[PDB]
């Protein structure tokens, strides 16, 4: 498996990305913590998914880039890359439908306030508990086996398990969040245009630029998502020697939004 | 006298601010501004040396407390600092008196232009419409004898739906509101907008034109905050 | 495991 | 101000019986409550004890498991369960109110007393029974097992009177400190482990029985109790 | 009446003993010279003599 | 009709006898006294609990226990050591720009937009804070009714006057009058005898407590003084105002001896405090540091960290140890 002349296009692509990952990223979480402070509810969930994203930078692209390109049978190793990396995820799915929430309970119904700092930590803390509730049944499961590789995992049988639970966390992570970040920056985008030079373009550098980060998140979740039933439907291969090219483009695809959310909050948070 | 019992009275007291700090968020405060002449008592007694007054009135559930200010000197470059994060400012002014109407223009000036007062919106109530309507339908006293730009002063495309009156009570009424707006452009960033509104004696609508005004003013302290703007 | 495979993981 | 206490009287040992304190004239939610109980013929027993906010209850061992104080601040009234009541609690059971600040002057009023009858750092005083004509100087003096000092640079010890067939009133807080309504013939003095209550000019109403407690450690353990006699 | 009440408070003023600059500014500085070690802004304390450390 | 220029006549006869003992100035006779040095400040304490904008602080003369104002309608009792919350008091009045501390501590006072002193007692045997009076009678704000001689009171703004009432029967004894505009602040001397008072009419005016004369007045600002402060021997004071200087006036000379600017600082002085020695002067400012003048040199010592909003309150403790400074971003900071 890969011939260095096809991995080094590869692995251009995979150092530039977590050098915009654990730079621009990064520098979020100091410029909130020390140049500004903004500790109300408005920025503790930009610091989460600034949290999320700097873990899967170092924790899921550079480590499972290795593996990826196939040694280093860590054999707690695979313990913590079957459920860190992967409750990071779930946190930085789950902390934009609190802040597409969030944004909700501030534009179109500004009377009822929600900067509750004791609050805030109950479900920042929240959706970090679900998140190992919903990682952990493949990383209890995670087995290292080789032949000439480098780790491996491994699932339960009765093609039961591998199908309910991921028809569960496509259905929780995937369909749930998206359900609630269409309808949070419609009714937002329903306020701001029943409402001169000045706001109108402030609501088009707001609101079409925030239903650009939507369609961002459900075109590249979602051909991620499908490589784990890919090979529970009716073809029952994974040994195809196209597979290795398949599974880096819809995973650069899908940690790029570790790369958007710095450059969508360095073009308004951080220069204006 | 154990110094951990007064701890728990320390903790006790602070459990009574952080349920004071619920209604402070949730209450929005204002600020009557205005003249003798501009009928700013009738406004407060429409709704539902003592040196400040407080009004308190709900409107769909959301506590407004005004400060109508009184019993103070002329000068007051002073206490306005005071009221600095303030929702909004209402300036009340009589339009029927056009000679006290233009001291009305460098009052609003002076607080549009205010170190301490760069973030606040203001809701103008230009007021007694019943009695400038007869002091232009019976023609006696005109505008263009104060100010000498109001014979080149056409009325827009867009301009008052009203349900039937003379067409020199709307040319002459979006004059007056011309001057207020042209204060609140020049001299002025895009950091607080004014909001003219038209108020008759006794009318049962300012309430809601508080409450309509003011869900705008958090909409864009929201949309600065977040960063969408 | 014995001939080929792929598990990339996520 | 004014705290009056209900309940008591006889009761067969095995039984049970609630006490109640009823209080007015004060803001009763601000201030912590204790209980002090007084044998027949004897010295003075701390009880129990609940705080601003119930929030702290503390009690003494021979009490613990037995007896459950509460209180109810909407009616300003203050409790005291007891469940099996043993015949070393015939006693008189005072009420005494605590505010805890800096310059607080806890143990400041006491109430009347309930005779209920049922059919750590020892403070020693050096003396018991000091009979002095009035005009005289007298000085009470009594010693701790550990230093009252604490790292602060406060001496946790109170000065008390139990005059004859009265409720007794604090006369000196902090070692130093008068109270509210004490006039300044009253003097304390100490050292950490010695100290001296001085008493400069002596009147009719500066006769009873003298008490000394410290307020370090929680169990609130009195003196014996020195008594003038005229 | 207002005229004659400001008249008559400036011959309030007029008349005040006055002092020379040079012998009030050395009473500012004897006053600062002496008192300097009982001041602890400029001349801090030890860590044990002070209540916040 | 020949008062108008009889008494500038009379202003001209001042200015020249002003102008006679002027031999020297202060930056002269202490050209030979050794700088104090850099002076580094740490932040002790940081006391939370306003719900917004802190107005006035004031210590004790026990150097422990703070009285904290803020715009929400609370009164804040801090014990400085222990960071505690001795008491909370609901005040009547949400607008409230002045606090008081009685050196017996039996005492608060406060005023504000409401034209009243309300006196709180501490020491109350029911264990509430009530109010004691309600000091009505004074036409516009109060602004500093915030010193306390023992028991009556001094008060100043609003009619441009000071007063002096008397707590127990809660009426004026003396008004002071002679002030043109709105009267900012207001320093009692350490013998309780004088107090010196400043207006927005650019003029800080001696008053004496007993005979009720304006016996001197000092008109040597450009813009209105916020703040006004005794140095420690009662024979000079400072004073703040909106032209970012600080100027030191002296009683016995009757004039201005040294003036505290610096070309970077543009924003205007809100409060001014001398240290126990006399050498240091903390003046707080519209942007959010407080600096540290050298009294004798003119010069920038240090300079207090950050705030996050406007400097309001400053108070350099009895004992000398400690400098309080609170501002608009809700918290005290507690110095050394």
């Amino acid at each position: 498996s890969m011939p260095s002349w096809q991995l080094a296009l590869w692995a251009t692509a995979y150092l530039a990305l977590v050098l915009v990952a654990v730079t621009g990223n990064a520098i979020v979480i100091w410029i909130i913590l020390a140049h500004r402070r903004m500790r109300t509810v408005t920025n503790y969930f930009i610091v989460n998914l600034a949290l999320a994203d700097l873990c899967m930078a170092a924790f899921n692209a550079a480590f499972n880039f290795v593996y990826a390109s196939h040694w280093y049978f860590g054999r707690a190793f695979c313990y913590f890359q079957n459920l860190f990396p992967i409750t990071a995820m779930f946190v930085s799915i789950y902390s934009m439908t609190a802040i597409a929430a969030d944004r909700y309970m501030a534009i179109v119904h500004p009377f009822q306030p929600r900067l509750s700092a004791p609050s805030t930590k109950a479900v920042i803390a929240g959706i970090w508990l679900v998140a190992l509730a919903l990682a952990s049944p493949q990383c209890f499961y995670s087995t290292v086996t080789m032949d000439q590789g480098a780790t491996k995992c491994v699932v339960a049988w009765p093609g039961k398990t591998l199908l309910l639970y991921h028809l569960v966390v496509i259905a929780l992570i995937y369909f749930l969040p998206l359900a609630v970040m269409f309808v949070a920056y419609s009714v937002i985008g329903l306020t701001l245009w029943r409402r001169n030079l000045r706001h109108l373009q402030a609501m088009k550098k707001f609101v079409k630029t925030m239903v650009l980060v939507v369609l961002t998140f459900a075109i590249c979740w979602l051909p991620y998502h499908l490589y784990f039933i890919l090979g529970s439907f009716q073809e029952d291969i994974y040994c195809h020697k196209f597979i290795q090219q398949v599974y880096l483009a819809l995973f650069w695809l899908a940690m790029s939004s570790t790369m958007y959310n710095p450059i969508i909050y360095c073009c308004l948070n951080h220069r204006f | 006298a154990e110094d951990k019992a007064a701890v728990e009275r320390s903790k006790m007291i602070e459990k009574q601010l952080q349920k004071d700090k619920q209604v402070y968020r949730r209450t929005l405060r204002l600020l009557l501004l205005g003249a003798d002449n501009s009928g700013k008592s009738t406004i407060v007694k429409q709704m539902r040396t003592s040196g400040i007054f407080e009004t308190k009135f709900q409107v769909d559930k959301v506590n407004f407390h005004m400060f109508d200010v009184g019993a103070q000197r002329d000068e007051r470059r002073k206490w306005i600092q005071c009221f600095n994060d303030v929702t909004a400012i209402i300036f009340v002014v009589d339009s029927s008196d056009y000679n006290r109407l233009q001291e009305a223009l460098n009052d609003f000036d002076s607080i549009w232009n205010n170190r301490w007062l760069r973030t606040i919106s203001v809701i103008l109530f230009l007021n007694k419409q019943d009695l400038l309507a007869e002091k232009v339908l019976a023609g006696k006293s005109k505008i263009e004898d104060y100010f000498p730009e109001f014979a080149r002063y056409t009325t827009p495309e867009d301009a008052t739906p009203e349900p039937g009156e003379d067409p020199r009570v709307t040319r002459a009424k979006y004059f007056i509101r011309k001057e207020f707006v042209d204060i609140s452009t020049a001299s002025g960033d895009g950091r607080h907008i004014c909001y003219p509104h038209f108020t008759c004696s006794v009318d049962t609508e300012n309430a809601r034109r508080i409450f309509n005004d003011c869900k705008d003013i958090i909409l864009q302290m929201n949309l600065r905050e977040y960063n969408l703007v | 495991h014995k001939t080929d495979s792929f598990v990339g993981l996520m | 101000v004014q705290l009056v206490e209900s309940g008591g009287g006889l009761v067969q040992p095995g039984g049970s019986r609630k006490l109640s304190c009823s209080a007015s004239g004060f803001a009763f939610s601000s201030f912590g409550m204790h209980w002090v109980r007084q044998a027949p013929e004897k010295g003075l027993e701390w009880v129990a004890y609940i705080s601003s906010g119930s929030g702290t209850i503390y009690y003494a061992d021979t009490v613990k498991g037995r007896f459950t104080i509460s209180r109810d601040d909407p009616k300003n009234t203050l409790f005291l369960q007891m469940t099996s009541l043993r015949s070393e609690d015939t006693a008189m059971y005072y009420c005494v109110r605590s505010i805890y600040y800096y310059g607080s002057s806890p143990f400041d009023f006491w109430g009347q007393g309930t005779t209920l009858t049922v059919s750590d750092i020892v403070m020693t005083q050096a003396t018991s029974s000091v009979p002095v004509t009035p005009g005289e100087s007298v000085s009470i003096s009594c010693r701790s097992s550990k230093s009252l000092l604490h790292s602060n640079g406060n001496t946790y010890l109170y000065w008390f009177l139990q005059r004859p067939g009265q409720s007794p009133q604090l006369l000196i807080y902090r070692m130093s400190n008068l109270a509210s309504g004490v006039p300044d013939r009253f003097s304390g003095s100490g050292s950490g482990t010695a100290f001296t209550l001085t008493i400069s000019r002596l009147e009719a109403e500066d006769v009873g029985v003298y008490y000394c407690m410290q307020h370090l450690e929680y169990p609130l353990t009195f003196g014996a109790g020195t008594k003038l006699e005229l | 009446a207002q005229a004659r009440k400001l008249v008559e408070q400036l011959k309030m003023e007029a008349n005040i003993d006055r002092i020379k600059v040079s012998k009030a500014a050395a009473d500012l500085m004897a006053y600062c010279e002496a008192h300097a070690k009982e001041d602890p802004l400029l001349t801090p304390v030890p860590a044990s003599e002070n209540p916040f450390r | 009709d020949q008062l108008r220029q009889e008494a500038e006549q009379l202003k001209n006869q001042i200015r020249d006898a002003r102008k006679a003992c002027a031999d020297a100035t202060l930056s002269q006779i202490t050209n030979n006294i050794d700088p104090v040095g850099r002076i580094q400040m740490r932040t002790r304490r940081t006391l939370r609990g306003h719900l917004a904008k802190i107005y006035a602080m004031h210590w004790g003369t026990d150097s422990r226990l703070l009285v904290s104002a803020s715009q929400d309608g609370k009164l804040i009792i801090w014990d400085s050591y222990t960071t505690n919350k001795v008491h909370a008091i609901p005040l009547r009045s949400s607008w409230v720009m002045t606090c008081a501390y009685a050196p017996s501590g039996n005492y608060v006072a406060c005023g504000g937009l409401d034209n009243i002193c309300s006196i709180y007692n501490l020491k109350t045997r029911e264990g509430n804070v009530r109010v004691s009076r309600e000091l009505a009678g004074h036409t516009g704000y109060l602004s500093c009714c915030r010193f306390l001689d023992d028991n009556q009171i001094v008060t100043s703004s609003g009619d441009t006057t000071c007063a002096l009432w008397d707590i127990e029967t809660g009426q004026q004894t003396t008004t002071f009058t002679g002030h043109t505009g709105d009267v900012m602040s207001l320093s009692l001397a350490p013998d309780t005898r004088l107090f010196v008072s400043g207006a927005c009419d650019a003029s800080a005016k001696l008053w004496d407590v007993r005979e009720g004369m304006c016996r001197q007045t000092f008109t040597g600002h450009e813009s209105d003084i916020n703040a006004i402060c005794f140095f420690p021997n009662g024979n000079a004071f400072a004073t703040g105002s909106d032209d970012a200087t600080c100027r030191l006036f002296d009683l016995r000379a009757d004039q201005e001896l040294m003036t505290y600017s610096h070309d970077n600082i543009i924003c205007g002085i809100t409060s001014v405090s001398f240290s126990k020695s006399g050498r240091l002067l903390l003046a707080g400012y519209d942007d959010f540091n407080c600096n540290v003048w050298d009294a004798l040199k003119a010069d920038r010592a240090g300079v207090l960290a950050g705030h996050d909003n406007r400097v309001s309150c400053l108070g350099v403790t009895d004992d000398g140890m400690a400098v309080a400074t609170g501002s608009w971003d809700s918290f005290l900071k507690i110095w050394n």
